[PDB]
């Protein structure tokens, strides 16, 4: 909606800003990757046990 | 005071100043936009 104004400037700061907030959102998404496929097997074993 | 002033900021960041100007922006366009319709509606 800001790009409206027709100054691209601020355009390139807010899309420079939420590169930051991308990059969290990937680092998250990497860790829960894996933490979801080893939960499992803990709960496997907890049911054998 | 000075010391518990800033203490509680640290743990709450305050806004950019990027986010105050965009909206103030956001408002100035919005009051200009309804005063426009208001003038267009009665006429």
């Amino acid at each position: 909606a800001a790009l409206d104004r027709g100054n691209e400037q601020l355009a390139r700061e807010a899309l420079g800003q939420r590169q930051s907030y991308q990059s969290h959102t990937e680092a998250l998404g990497k860790s829960l990757g894996e933490q979801r496929a080893l939960v499992e097997q803990v709960r496997g074993q907890l049911q054998k046990l | 005071i000075l010391e518990l002033e800033a203490e509680r900021e640290l743990l709450n960041p305050p806004p950019s100043p990027l986010d105050k100007k965009f909206e103030q922006w956001e408002e100035q366009q919005a009051v200009e936009a309804t005063l426009a319709a208001m003038k267009a509606r009665r006429s």
